């Protein structure tokens, strides 16, 4: 729906934590 | 360039990010202009008619 969006990787800081965990 | 040339520096921005800001403004979420986009823009067309 929305005009003009584009496609870009949105960091999320719980991941790298239950990753390394 | 929305309010920008009244502080001084007319800072250009797209009319859609400005109008999603004015949003804001008023308390609405601005994921409601883009969302809208469309109707919005047609009934301020209409308005202005
Ligand atoms: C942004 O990424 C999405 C994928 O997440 C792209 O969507 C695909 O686009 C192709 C055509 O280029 C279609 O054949 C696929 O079916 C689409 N996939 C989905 C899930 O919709 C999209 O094109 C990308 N946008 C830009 C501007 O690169
Ligand atoms: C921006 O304008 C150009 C033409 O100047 C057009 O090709 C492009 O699709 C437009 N992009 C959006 C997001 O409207």
């Amino acid at each position: 729906v929305v005009i003009g969006i584009v496609n870009n990787t949105v960091y999320d800081p719980l991941q790298p934590e239950l990753d390394s965990f | 360039s929305g309010w920008t040339f009244g502080a001084g520096a007319a800072l250009q921005i797209p009319f859609a990010m400005q109008m999603a800001y004015r949003f804001n403004g008023i308390g609405v979420t601005q994921n409601v202009l883009y969302e809208n986009q469309k109707l919005i823009a047609n009934q301020f067309n209409s308005a202005i008619g």
